[PDB]
RNA sequence: GAUGUCGGCUCAUCACAUCCUGGGGCUGAAGUAGGUCCCAAGGGUAUGGCUGUUCGCCAUUUAAAGUGGUACGCGAGCUGGGUUUAGAACGUCGUGAGACAGUUCGGUCCCUAUCUGCCGUGGGCGCUGGAGAACUGAGGGGGGCUGCUCCUAGUACGAGAGGACCGGAGUGGACGCAUCACUGGUGUUCGGGUUGUCAUGCCAAUGGCACUGCCCGGUAGCUAAAUGCGGAAGAGAUAAGUGCUGAAAGCAUCUAAGCACGAAACUUGCCCCGAGAUGAGUUCUCCCUGACCCUUUAAGGGUCCUGAAGGAACGUUGAAGACGACGACGUUGAUAGGCCGGGUGUGUAAGCGCAGCGAUGCGUUGAGCUAACCGGUACUAAUGAACCGUGAGGCUUAACCUU
RNA sequence: AAUUCCUUGUCGGGUAAGUUCCGACCUGCACGAAUGGCGUAAUGAUGGCCAGGCUGUCUCCACCCGAGACUCAGUGAAAUU
RNA sequence: CACAGGUGGUCAGGUAGAGAAUACCAAGGCGCUUGAGAGAACUCGGGUGAAGGAACUAGGCAAAAUGGUGCCGUAACUUC
RNA sequence: AGGACCGAACCGACUAAUGUUGAAAAAUUAGCGGAUGACUUGUGGCUGGGGGUGAAAGGCCAAUCAAACCGGGAGAUAGCU
RNA sequence: CCCGGCGAGGGGAGUGAAAAAGAACCUGAAACCGUGUACGUACAAGCAGUGGGAGCACGCUUAGGCGUGUGACUGCGUACC
């Protein structure tokens, strides 16, 4: 049925959804490129870009913000002082989903995410 | 003549007037009171396909140049 | 009522504490009630200087709900509570001279000149 | 068309005193009735956050005296005759919910000052 | 539930006759070079509209 | 005479000088852009083809584009036609809009029927839910035996079970009009239109007497 | 070698010997009303208690509380409650074991749908070249009920009290359908508050987790407990029935010839799916007007050249939905996420200044943050190729092309 | 009457109500003093009746999340015949 | 059967709390192996409700509802 | 002191939801009672089938009980299918 | 010697009388699942059999209206113990 809707709630209850939300969102900001499932890939492209919305100028709750949605420590001095200035110039698409293909182990469907200037990347292998 | 029939919705049995044979596909009259004079199911239908009515004067096999016939 | 029994709050000087719906009036073939709706009632108390006595069975109307009241303009207003001012069994308006907790807007008629006109809450 | 949503802002009106909740105000109102035009009041508390386009309204409570009643005057509504702000009052929440049961001095909230 | 008798070696074929493996009518290559395709996903050499994707 | 397809725009609760509220749906009038206005002059047919509206329409098929090139010019939304009465119709630039409720009081509305999902199994139909106690056989909801023994020995047409919609039309036929207002093109229909929000739909003046 | 029982719900279906509106005779029927009374399956046809339970008794609704069948509808649905009740024990009887159509206490039904039906849906083929688009009606169902009072109408008629229908009318009740603004409901995709431990090096502050931790508000959607509302004017063929004109029977007579009238049923009108209607439909809109080798040739087989219109896979995904199909639509693109203006939410964002006995509050901040809906923005991802589809497409009478 | 062939006894009470429950009567089933009687506090995962707390079991149903069904991938039974 | 079954002895850290109730947690064990997707009926688990308050059913009944400590105030019956 | 109590650990399972071609030898999840005792209970031992042993259900006696298991009688017998 | 992960399984090359004896190897049914051909299945129905039979492949038909196999279509027609 679901008219007049958007969005989604995947695998499992809020808190699983925010906990690895938050583990993958966690390894996005660290490795540059991730892959994962195409519903999943979508939910992560729309938790990462309002962190980045907030980083583009320094601002101490905006800071404070991103520090509580993913308290992690490595983002948030990667967020602001690293990719708050190179985000800074465009509102809105700051990264995209390339959709790669099926999922090896069993088939669902899959798409790398990528950064929106992405160009240096590992060349090492995945699984 | 009510032509019985029930084809699977609500009580009563059901019909059809005289008057609608005649008003509405008036060919219908003619058409089943030759049927029931066809063998069962499949070879009565195998039959039939060579019979034609039409609403009524107004026949089309004018190119055929048909063969009259006086009963 | 809405279900089947239903006890309610007395809203008048004619009985005492609570009292029991026995059917929904202004229908049949009914379950559930509309806002504007007239109620039976039986007594299960009395007050023995009121206008009534235990299981005399009388006609009412509703004066509270605690689901809330509409007509006019579709706005509630919405009450604390179920509540009850008997009516004459055949005759009409109420039977009680005074009402007991809040009251509507929507029963200011020719019908009710007795009942949404007194002083002593809720004008 | 672009006015799906848009309609409720439309229709809107502007002319419409500001709020927060808590603000005590007081709507007149008439009567209406069977062959005389009178007019009346209800004074108290808002307890709820209103602006619903065309269907904006006062959602006071009254809860002064007796039992606990709601009244919900419609804004736009042509027998709504006048509206004074009178007092700000604070509660820090959109809603007034726990103040119900209790009538006794709960609809006279102070001005809320710096 | 159960069956009644054990049934005839054409009526198990006509069941599993719409629920059988389906046509790929063909395949694709890229518009624009001779490496092969994944239709309108991305080769392991990042080929759709370059970038890179699948270093494996 | 014909319908106007509008389009499922708005809802409002509207207020009224005798201080009465009016729920109301609102439907956006476009004017009908003729195709060829088709009689019967050829054959046995009678029905005008109207386009009431337009797409960005870059996908579309020839057959459907050289319709609307030889029509009002205007990437057409689709096709409708409609059947009509008091004589043949006035064949170009006709731009039938708001002046066609002018004189009706009350309209017939041809949905686009409902588009509720699945609808289906005890929803749709309005059942009973079946006793959520009581240690019934795999078991917390049923519709109910759809027919009876080895007399009939048969399930009879037309009982009401599961299934989706078919998305065919349903009218509620013979519902007010409350007003037209023209040069704003809004008809305030009382009661609702078929479908959600931002649905399109018929809505013709009324057939029942 | 299993055709297996009672009562009720949900869900039903069929017979009319009709609960009721409706049309009509008689009346010891003035009119009214009732007594008597025929046609009629079309439609509506109430609830709580006690008991295993229909029926009962009692309280109660409405204008109203129907008639009959269905493995005495429906345990590969439900209560399996009673009925067998093994155990116990009351009451009862016999030396006793054990019993009871007297009784009291809790205590068990199992089957994933093969063929078959039903409802919803796709696949394969065919309507004579192909493709896409609207669409007509052969056919077959939906809706069909029924109170109230105003007028009609205080009038004919009657001693007097009184005194009706059709038609217009608003409105209730049942029934049916849509719907989400209104009023509630929910809203693990939005905001806030808060207990505890564990954590961000540590605190001020903040965060994982505890059923969505708990708790209060909540958009859009969806939804009834809320919303709008048909239930129809008119037509034919009639029924019972009033006749006229008239015979069987010089006449008389509702009838037989003849002609006016006479019900919601029935043929319809109002609603909807519908050309596989092989007797295969019209009408609109697009496009393809090359060649040889061989054989049974209205033709088929085989090949070079060569395939439009269109389609499908695939793709993002929807105001469409199990899957599909349907639909927007693939850079020609607002499809979807970000992001910006706007709908509608919440309750004053971290830091800092300041007051205070500290918790904490207050000015910066009517703050900040924000989901589905609506419009923008190409920021971003949908190579947008190849492929299936082919070169104008039957005989034969009549009509036409020098025919 | 946890007992009554008749019988759902009669009447009062509770009650929207009362075949059950409780009290009184005899027009007394086959009641009746160790398969004991009258009467009682404590005690029970112990029965019936009542109104109130409270609750989607229901009136009357709506929506959310998840594993199955269902979608995609893997492996792959059974009652029966 | 790596069966949500059954099974004796010993040792004993934290906040609130009566404690070894019970939410979490220090050392430690350890992911009871299909997955992801659909926001379909429905089945099972898990969550919520306007107004009523078992009215559903032979039958309150697992969800939901009682529950702790300090203190006032405290019934008919009692072998206290 | 206590054949007392609310209650884990420890043991049971009155009732309720579910399960019923389950994960299951009625287990699970929630209400619930024994655990300061006629409780919970490890080790070693014993009585042998109309026989044992029973605070009683004609209970339990090697995943089992109103008739255990095996080896001979045995090709019981069948008036019967 | 070919294929594949070092795999499993098969083939080629080569052995023997024989692998249509290839290591579970004796020749080898029937159930069993699948290929290839003919001809059939979209005016189309029930014990699937009997009777009538267009059509179509093969048999120099020895052409003398046939044989073989299939078979649109359809008259008639109720398994065995």
């Amino acid at each position: 049925m679901r008219h007049r809707k958007s969005g989604r709630q995947l695998n499992r209850n809020s808190s699983h959804r925010q906990a690895m939300f938050r583990n993958m969102a966690g390894s996005l900001v660290r490795h540059e490129i991730i892959k994962t499932t195409l519903p999943k890939a979508k939910e992560l492209r729309r938790v990462v870009e309002p962190l980045i919305t907030l980083a583009k100028t320094d601002s101490v709750a905006n800071r404070r913000l991103a520090f509580a949605r993913t308290r992690d420590n490595e983002i948030v001095a990667k967020l602001f002082n690293e990719l708050g200035p190179r985000f800074a110039s465009r509102a809105g698409g700051y990264t995209r989903i390339l959709k790669c293909g099926f999922r090896a182990g069993d088939n669902a469907p899959m798409a790398y995410i990528e950064l929106v200037d992405r160009s240096e990347k590992a060349e090492a292998a995945a699984e | 003549k009510v032509y019985y029939h029930h084809t699977g919705h609500i009580g009563g049995i059901k019909q059809a007037t005289f008057e609608e044979m005649i008003a509405r596909r008036p060919e219908r009259v003619i058409e089943i009171a030759v049927k029931g004079m066809l063998p069962k199911g499949p070879l009565g239908r195998a039959m039939f396909r060579k019979l034609k009515v039409y609403a009524g004067n107004e026949h089309n096999h004018a190119a055929q140049q048909p063969q009259v016939l006086d009963i | 009522m809405i279900q089947e029994q239903t006890m309610l709050n007395v809203a008048d000087n004619s009985g005492a504490r609570r009292v029991m719906c026995i059917k929904v009036l202004g229908g049949s073939h009914r379950r559930y009630a509309g806002v504007g709706d007239i109620i039976k009632i039986t007594i299960k108390e009395a007050i023995p200087r009121g206008k009534v006595k235990k299981g005399d069975v009388l006609k009412a109307v509703v004066v509270r709900t605690k689901k809330g009241v509409r007509r006019p303009d579709g706005s509630v207003i919405r009450f604390d509570g179920n509540a009850c001012v008997l009516l004459n069994n055949n005759s009409e308006q109420p039977i009680g001279t005074r009402i007991f907790g809040p009251v509507t807007r929507e029963l200011r008629s020719e019908k009710f000149m007795k009942i949404i006109s007194l002083a002593p809450e809720v004008l | 068309s672009n006015i799906i949503k848009q309609l409720e802002q439309e229709q809107m009106k502007q002319d419409v005193p500001s709020f927060r909740p808590g603000d005590t105000v007081e709507v007149k109102v008439w009567v209406v009735e069977g062959s005389k035009k009178r007019l009346q009041a209800f004074e108290g508390v808002v307890i709820a956050i209103r602006n619903r386009g065309l269907h904006s309204a006062f959602t006071v409570r009254k809860i002064s005296n007796g039992e606990g009643v709601e009244r919900v005057f419609q804004t736009h509504s042509p027998v709504v005759d006048s509206i004074s702000v009178k007092r700000r009052g604070a509660v820090r929440k959109a809603k007034l919910y726990y103040l119900r049961e209790r009538t006794g001095k709960a609809a006279r909230i102070k001005e809320r000052l710096n | 539930a159960v069956q009644q008798n054990k049934p005839t070696r054409s009526k198990r074929g006509m069941r599993r006759s719409h629920d059988a493996l389906t046509a790929v009518t063909s395949l694709s290559v890229d518009k624009t070079s001779g490496e092969k395709h994944l239709r309108h996903h991305i080769t392991a050499d990042g080929y759709y509209r370059g970038r890179k994707v699948i270093a494996k | 005479m014909i319908g106007l397809v509008g389009k499922k725009v708005g809802m409002t609760r509207i207020f009224t000088e005798d201080g009465v509220s009016i729920p109301v749906t609102v439907i956006e009038v476009e004017a009908n852009r003729v195709t060829q206005v088709k009689d019967l002059a050829n054959d046995g047919y009678r029905a005008i083809q109207v386009t009431t509206g337009a797409k960005k329409a870059n996908r579309v098929t020839k057959p459907e584009a050289g319709h609307f090139a030889k029509a009002g010019v205007e990437a057409g939304r689709g096709l409708w036609e409609f059947r009509l009465a008091e004589g043949e119709e006035f064949t170009v630039g006709q731009s039938i809009s708001v002046e066609l409720f002018a004189d009706v009081k009350k309209v017939d509305v041809t949905g686009t029927s409902k588009g509720k999902g699945f609808a289906g199994t005890v929803k749709r139909w309005n059942f009973r839910t079946q006793d959520a106690t009581h240690g019934n056989s795999l078991s917390h909801r049923v519709p109910g035996s759809i027919g009876q023994n080895q007399t009939p020995g048969k399930v009879f047409k037309g009982k009401k079970m599961a299934g989706q919609m078919g998305n065919e039309r349903v009218t509620v036929q013979s519902l007010d009009v409350v007003r037209v207002d023209a040069e704003r093109n809004l008809l305030l229909v009382k009661g609702a239109v078929p479908g959600a929000t931002g649905s399109d739909l018929i809505v013709k003046p009324a057939v029942k007497a």
